[PDB]
RNA sequence: ACCAUAGUAGGCCUAAAAGCAGCCAUCAAUUGAGAAAGCGUUAAAGCUCAACAAAUUCACCAACAUAAUCCCAAAAACUAAU
């Protein structure tokens, strides 16, 4: 004998037309003819843009930083389009098209001579940026089950997250930070310049607070 | 209250005390009351 | 056998056993599911 | 303690269960409000592999272990008991709890190698042929990480990998 | 229930289960009776007869089987558990006959 | 331990409680049986053969049965309800045609029961049947 | 040796499919079953399909038991339609009253599955209404004055709907 | 077979009894909307049957990712 | 571990679509069981899950080979250490 439990009933969920993921382009319709410098600050540091949900209730959260290109976009599009139900699910891109060009020199020739030819296009993704946001009238478990295969094959580490899971790990980070037992922390050392640590540390580390080093983000850092 | 203890056939010897007290209440009566009792029982059953 | 990095059951009759310090998928009905962690 | 007796008397098999008197718990624990048997007797972070008198309490006569539903222990301390019983068994303690097979004691082998604090099994460890330098060293584990929470009277941590 | 069904109990002739339901130590006997009286065990062979004797003051929970190796297995389950009774029953009655 | 959280009885639990109260109130014959897994055809034929003389049968979970029958006047039936069980239900008790069913199949035990606020055994049911 | 569930029409029992490969796989003679089925069924002149249980035996003989007919043919004969609804819920198949469902409830009260059940007539009328929920025929409590106008409208409406469906099917077959 | 129901053919195809012969409970039950979870009383066995059916629906939706 | 019986080949298309190439409904029996969550068939048949009833120690993710002359201080889990 066991006791029954109430099922979550979703009556306010509206499925928009064309619930599948929109097809993205290899190259944007206007090509960039000017070759610009490869900024790494679009990978470095925490994400500021599109860190929150808009319509859907599930997402792919990026724990690390990195570049996404047309192979990864086709991967996500094909995998979600064959693994979801169009009647019960809708999906949405939270990332733009590949717009930053990445160039290559014709391999085998010497260093110098100038810039190379434009090879492909990528999108920079920081840590904490949502990639694909999904909504529907069903639970998180099957959505997590088919989104972990998508999130595993991405370059940066990634997770299948919900609204409750994202707030759970965020307030977990806050309670760990306010339940620090040692009196010495990265903020107190770096902002006050303790032991002349700014000679070794970066000026970006005052904002990063030691949780970010390059493109790598460690959530256990506090 | 509580129910009976349900004795079994291995050592059945305990008759209910209600039966014995009804037998004694019958046996403490005269024959005019025997006839009245028999008439009142024949009328009911 | 198949030597693998992560182990999973390809059917419900497979079982986990720790032998010789390593983890084993052993299956009786389908012997093709025999897998060994590396 | 219940034992089963199987009797063969002329194509008739009789299987019976008999109760033998069992020892009881000691009357006065020092910490009566504790739930768990170790954690109410204040032996948490105290016992080791050497404590034979306590490891003999939660074991079978054939060297087996009793389940946690019977023993009543908390899960981490049950795992600590299991690791310490395994360590004592490979260390050569509890000699009377081996099973009896009289045909097998007579064919002697090479003498038993004296050992203690064995986290792993003797038969499943590969020899470290390659070893390593100081900047990458393959360290032989001695003792178990489940027992790092014991008290340190010297104050130094217990070196588990050497 | 499945262990007796897989093992081919067609070599068994007679089963009887004599118990007193008003006692406290007969639940293993009831579980063993429900194991030997399940559907697959019953349809393993139709020539085996099972008897469920119910008493009150018999004061002995017991099971007794006869099978055609000349053998009669009688075991009084009062302190025995149902798994022990099933294991001993199978490991005797399939090894003999 | 922390202080005990008070578990709330739900609508299903209360519905089964008043169902047990009703079947123990209005009926004259309540019989206990050791429930045996049968063929499903044999089960439904058994239901029809009990419909032939108006006796019904239910299964009630012991999780909601045992405390109610421990507070009730039928506390002596608790050793018959430790294991798997079945409840036989009659208005107007007549037990020749029920024991005729229970002797036609040899492996459905009759453990006990209560007829007219008196608790009887299987041999007591047999004597009450011949009476 | 096994069980076969076969829905066979009343006056047509033939030594061919689906009775051929199903019953001939068991090793049972088809002509003997056809003769006995025709003999048992020929007293019913209604022309109604029957679900039948064939218990094929290990000695290659057979036993036959006849049950009550199908809810689909019952409600199709009650509503006067030849086929069921293509899209259940988007459209209605037919219109009947409660008297058809109640009569079908008394007919199916002697079925092999439900006569062995002890359930009342409310259970079987709920079963037939629940079958109608997927079969597409919607019942009405009291339509007896209104069902004349309802049939007079709905026959013309469903004639237009069937003509449009046939035209769409012909256009789809031409474009495919 | 094919049969068309008319003014005479809908009443002569069967035995059309008066409404007073018929009970109350065929008129009692609903026709077109199935009962939902919020409508039914919580102390009704049909409510718990509907909740159990929703639980099997939830379990079937959860078990769509089976690897076996 | 334990157990699986009802309308019912739910309605269309199709040579066949019997829970299960596809589309639409997703009702209704028995305390108990989804017009069916996985295997299987040409179509079936059949084997499993959920549901009763029997009980209940805990159960969310995590583990991943290698090079060439000969491996590379020896070794140590507790006598008190800001
Ligand atoms: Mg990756
Ligand atoms: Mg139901
Ligand atoms: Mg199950
Ligand atoms: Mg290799
Ligand atoms: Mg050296
Ligand atoms: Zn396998
Ligand atoms: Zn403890």
């Amino acid at each position: 004998f066991k006791t029954l439990l109430p099922v979550p009933t979703f009556e306010d969920v509206a499925i928009p037309e064309k619930p599948k993921l929109r097809f993205v382009e290899r190259v944007p319709l206007v090509p960039k003819v000017r070759r610009e410098r490869k900024n790494l600050s679009d990978i470095r540091g925490p994400s500021t843009e599109a860190t929150e949900f808009t319509e859907g209730r599930f997402a792919i959260l990026a724990l690390g930083g990195g570049y996404l290109h047309w192979g990864h976009f086709e991967m996500m599009r094909l995998t979600i389009n064959r693994s979801m139900d169009p009647k019960n699910m809708f999906a949405l891109w939270r990332v733009p098209a590949p717009f930053k060009p990445i160039t290559r020199k014709g391999m085998g020739q010497r260093m110098g001579g100038g810039k190379g030819a434009i090879d492909h296009y990528v999108t920079p993704v920081k840590a904490g940026r949502l990639i694909v946001e999904m909504g529907g009238r069903c639970e998180f478990k099957e959505v997590q089950g088919f989104l972990d295969l998508v999130a595993h094959k991405l370059p940066f580490p990634a997770k299948a997250v919900s609204r409750e899971t994202l707030e759970k790990m965020r307030k977990d980070q806050e309670e760990r930070e306010r339940n620090n037992q040692n009196p010495w922390t990265f903020e107190r050392i770096a902002t006050a310049n303790m032991l002349g640590i700014r000679k070794v540390l970066s000026p970006y580390d005052l904002t990063h607070k030691g949780r970010y080093w390059g493109k790598f983000y460690t959530p256990e850092r506090v | 209250e509580a129910l009976a203890g349900a004795p079994l056939d291995n050592a059945p010897k305990e008759y209910p005390p209600k039966i014995q007290q009804l037998v004694q209440d019958i046996a403490s009566l005269t024959l005019l009351e025997i006839s009245d009792l028999n008439e009142l029982l024949k009328k009911t059953l | 056998f198949k030597t693998k990095g992560v182990l999973k059951k390809r059917c419900r009759d497979c079982y986990l056993v720790k032998r010789r310090g390593r983890w084993f998928i052993y299956c009786k009905t389908n012997p093709k599911h025999k897998q060994r962690q590396m | 303690f219940r034992e089963v007796v199987e009797i063969l008397d002329g194509k008739t098999t009789i299987i019976e269960g008999r109760i033998t008197e069992t020892p009881q718990e000691s009357p006065n624990p020092p910490n009566p409000t504790g739930q768990c048997p170790i954690c109410r007797w204040n032996l948490k972070h105290k016992y080791n592999y050497e404590d034979v008198l306590l490891l003999s309490q939660f074991i079978r006569p054939h060297g087996g272990m009793l389940p946690r539903r019977i023993t009543g222990l908390c899960q981490e301390e049950h795992l600590k008991i299991e690791e310490c019983v395994k360590m004592a068994h490979r260390a050569g303690l509890l000699p009377n709890h081996r099973p009896k097979l009289p045909e097998g004691f007579v064919p002697k082998s090479k003498p038993r190698l004296n050992r203690y604090l064995t986290r792993w099994s003797p038969r499943s460890v590969k020899p470290i042929y390659n070893k390593g330098h100081r900047w990458n060293k393959v360290r032989m584990p001695v003792g178990s990480p489940l027992l790092k929470d014991n008290v340190s009277y010297s104050g130094r941590p217990l070196l588990l990998y050497h | 229930a499945a262990a007796l069904a897989r093992l081919g109990l067609r070599a068994v002739k007679q089963v009887r289960v004599q118990f007193c339901p008003f006692e406290k130590n007969v639940e293993s006997t009831r579980t063993f009776l429900q194991a030997v009286s399940s559907e697959k065990v019953r349809c393993t062979n139709l020539n085996c007869s099972v008897i469920a004797d119910v008493r009150h003051d018999g004061s002995e929970p017991c099971v007794d089987v006869l099978f055609g190796d000349g053998h009669r297995l009688i075991m009084r389950g009062a302190h025995l558990t149902a798994q022990e009774m099933l294991t001993a029953f199978a490991s005797h009655i399939q090894a003999r006959g | 331990p922390p202080p005990t959280p008070p578990q709330e009885e739900t609508g299903l639990v209360r519905l089964l409680r008043r169902e047990i109260a009703a079947v123990f109130r209005d009926n004259r014959m309540i019989a206990v049986c050791q429930h045996v897994a049968l063929s499903a055809e044999d089960k439904l034929l058994l239901r029809h053969q009990l419909r032939k003389h108006k006796i019904l049968m239910k299964i009630f979970p012991n999780q909601v049965l045992k405390p109610f029958l421990e507070e009730s006047k039928y506390q002596n039936l608790l050793p018959l309800f430790v294991g798997h069980n079945l409840l036989l239900v009659s208005e107007e008790p007549k037990v020749k045609e029920m024991v005729r069913i229970l002797k036609g199949i040899p492996f459905l035990p009759l453990l006990g029961g209560c007829i007219d606020d008196t608790i009887l055994s299987r041999q007591g049911f047999i004597n009450y049947s011949k009476l | 040796s096994g069980m076969i569930r076969a829905i066979v029409r009343a006056g047509q029992a033939r030594p061919g499919p689906p009775l051929g490969p199903i019953l001939g796989q068991r090793g049972v003679s088809i002509n003997q079953f056809c003769k006995e089925f025709n003999e048992k069924t020929k007293d019913i002149k209604e022309g109604i399909p029957l679900p039948t249980k064939i218990f094929v035996k290990p000695d290659r003989t057979f036993e036959i038991k006849i049950g009550q007919p199908t809810v689909s043919y019952f409600l199709k004969a009650a509503a006067g339609i030849e086929k069921g609804a293509r899209h259940t819920g988007k459209e209605v198949a037919g219109l009947v009253t409660l008297k058809h469902v109640y009569e079908i409830a008394r007919v199916k009260a002697q079925d092999d599955a439900f006569a062995l059940q002890d359930v009342p007539l409310s259970s079987v009328v709920r079963s037939i209404i629940g079958s109608a929920r997927s079969l597409g025929i919607r019942v009405v409590k009291d339509l007896s004055s209104e069902e004349l106008a309802a049939f007079q409208k709905e026959r013309a409406l469903f004639l237009a709907a069937q003509r449009e469906a046939d035209l769409a099917a012909q256009a789809e077959a031409a474009k495919k | 077979h094919a049969m068309g129901v008319n003014i005479y053919k809908e009443g002569q195809d069967v035995v059309l009894k008066p409404d007073s012969e018929y009970p109350e409970w065929l008129f009692e039950m609903n026709v077109g909307p199935p009962k939902k979870l919020e409508e039914l009383d919580p102390e009704t066995r049909e409510y718990w049957r509907l909740l159990r059916k929703h639980n099997i629906w939830r379990h079937n939706r959860l078990s769509k990712n089976r690897k076996f």
